[PDB]
């Protein structure tokens, strides 16, 4: 345990937070570069955090090319280390760097295609990511992208109930969650992807809400205010108010201009209101939009 | 019925054959017995009731315990420590808000330390190598409940009851797969409450026929029949509640006519 930590050489503090810290480290014996996530365990003396419990058991049960790989877990007396394969950058930082030139559509399609595969793999193994956002998506220099950060992931062999302190950051939160639905479903993840898809295409976030209600409204303002015909049951949801300003559905060709016909078809299916009618990751991978997909390499900085 | 309904079922069918404990591990246990285990699981049912934990948590903890005892010799005096840690772990995994360590130390009547419970937690994670996302009878019953044409609350409660009773007796339930026990529990509950039998749709879905479920069914029926005279009573007490439609009070059919 302590013998293993001795074989690691710290390199640079990739990031950090509440969880712990995430350094870039090098294996002294093999030369292998890894992402070391240090978690201090005395910050509660309640044992191991629940997010660690879930990310570990679920991650080490999800072996797929498009899902970050957990290489090891070192449990000492006061610290817990998660050893991940190291990837050069996250999608958020990448999008910033591509602000001027934009991300090539072929690379955008390559990335969406891959994300849909790792996601489909998750759902078929009864796992909900529940936190799909740009910074939790990692890319490498080979043009590959992987789902990472499974701290809020849930296994759904049994329905997962809606919880207030464990939800996707606002901008990527699905309308069902905002309107107060009782349970999560695989659709909440597809919705996050749809928002990221559009964000890559336009270089700007699709629904940048300031509050839960402002978030809802920006969505209504673009997709239109949903009604019982479009989404059977909306009006009967916990936070649905009949006093909602009735907006009309913007023209997609004006929301995501850069996209062709197929691109728009897919995005609209990923952003469908009724979570029961929203496209599945499995089905999405079959959309004509990925007819000519390729695997371009990014221009990492 | 998400579109991953079949994918997940198929996947749970794969996993259930791996998170599988040694069927005869108790014989090789130098100090503990099936009766001691039965008392432990019964107590966990009570703890579940006290802290209002999900049924899934109970099932996961029993799974963790049998897998741990499958490769670790434990003495009478430490058995509850293993049980407590298992419950704590299943809570962290399954519950939205798991009870705090102090609470788990509380319900053991200071038989152990907060220190001990946490150490045992570490050891259990080591032995199970952090593989906690295990398939349970509970998860399969959930799957099966969708293929229930006329959804009946009493049938679902009774199936839950029967599936939970199987957790108490290592002999003979340790030798059956969760999907099989769930199948037997579903049929038995269905039959008892509505007179209907293992549905055609589930036969196609699971590949199990009323015939294949017979062995487990014969065992389960007996457990159902003798349930009132069993030394452990926590589950029956639990299932005579309004929330469960008092299904533990229902009379099991005299014959299964299989
Ligand atoms: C959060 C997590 O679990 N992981 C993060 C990473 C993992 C595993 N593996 N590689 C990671 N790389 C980065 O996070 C990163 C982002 C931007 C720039 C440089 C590095």
């Amino acid at each position: 345990p302590l013998v293993d930590m001795e074989n690691f050489q710290k390199v640079e503090k990739i990031g950090e937070g509440t969880y712990g810290v995430v350094y870039k480290a090098r294996n002294k014996l093999t030369g292998e570069v890894v992402a070391l996530k240090k978690i201090r365990l005395d910050t509660e003396t309640e044992g191991v955090p629940s997010t660690a419990i879930r990310e570990i058991s679920l991650l080490k049960e999800l072996n797929h090319p498009n899902i970050v790989k957990l290489l090891d877990v070192i449990h000492t007396e006061n610290k817990l280390y998660l050893v991940f394969e190291f990837l050069h950058q996250d999608l958020k930082k990448f999008m910033d760097a591509s602000a001027l030139t934009g991300i090539p559509l072929p690379l955008i399609k390559s990335y969406l295609f891959q994300l849909l595969q790792g996601l489909a793999f998750c759902h078929s193994h009864r796992v909900l990511h529940r936190d799909l956002k740009p910074q939790n998506l990692l890319i490498n220099t080979e043009g590959a992208i992987k789902l990472a950060d499974f701290g809020l992931a849930r296994a759904f062999g049994v329905p997962v109930r809606t919880y207030t302190h464990e939800v996707v950051t606002l901008w990527y939160r699905a309308p069902e969650i905002l309107l107060g639905c009782k349970y999560y479903s695989t659709a909440v993840d597809i919705w996050s992807l749809g928002c990221i898809f559009a964000e890559m295409v336009t270089r700007r976030a699709l629904f940048p809400g300031d509050s839960e209600i402002d978030q809802l409204f920006r969505i209504f303002r673009t997709l239109g205010t949903p009604d019982e015909v479009v989404w059977p049951g909306v009006t009967s949801m916990p936070d649905y108010k009949p006093s909602f300003p009735k907006w009309a559905r913007q023209d997609f060709s004006k929301v995501v201009p850069p996209l062709d016909e197929d691109g728009r078809s897919l995005l609209s299916q990923m952003l469908h209101y009724d979570p029961n009618k929203r496209i599945s990751a499995k089905a999405a991978l079959a959309h004509p939009f990925f007819q000519d997909v390729t695997k371009p390499v990014p221009h990492l900085r | 019925v998400p579109d991953y309904h079949e994918d997940i079922h198929t996947y749970l069918r794969e996993m259930e054959v791996k998170c599988k404990p040694k069927v005869g591990y108790m014989k090789k246990q130098p100090d503990i017995t099936n009766s001691m285990r039965a008392i432990l699981v019964d107590w966990l049912v009570e703890v579940g009731e006290e802290y209002k934990l999900q049924n899934e948590t109970l099932h996961l903890a029993v799974n963790y315990i049998d897998r741990f005892l499958s490769s670790m010799s434990v003495l009478r005096g430490k058995l509850q420590l293993v049980g407590t840690a298992a419950m704590l772990l299943a809570s962290k995994f399954e519950e939205i808000y798991p009870p705090e360590v102090a609470e788990f130390v509380y319900i053991t009547d200071d038989t152990y330390t907060k220190k001990q419970v946490l150490r045992m937690e570490h050891l259990v994670l080591k032995v199970l190598t952090f593989d906690l996302a295990a398939p349970t009878v509970n998860q399969f019953l959930t799957q099966y409940f969708l293929h229930q044409q006329p959804a009946n609350c009493k049938v679902e409660s009774l199936a839950m009851f029967l599936g939970e009773l199987s957790l108490i007796d290592a002999d003979p339930y340790l030798k059956y797969l969760p999907s099989v026990i769930a199948g037997a529990a579903f049929h038995l509950a269905l039959y008892t409450v509505t007179g209907q039998s293992w549905p055609e749709s589930l036969i196609r879905k699971t590949g199990y026929t009323l015939e294949s479920l017979k062995p487990c069914l014969m065992d389960l029926h007996q457990t159902y029949l003798k349930a009132p005279q069993h030394a452990q009573q926590s589950i029956r007490e639990k299932y005579k509640n309004s929330k469960y439609h008092g299904v533990s009070l229902l009379n099991p059919p005299e014959t299964l006519n299989l």
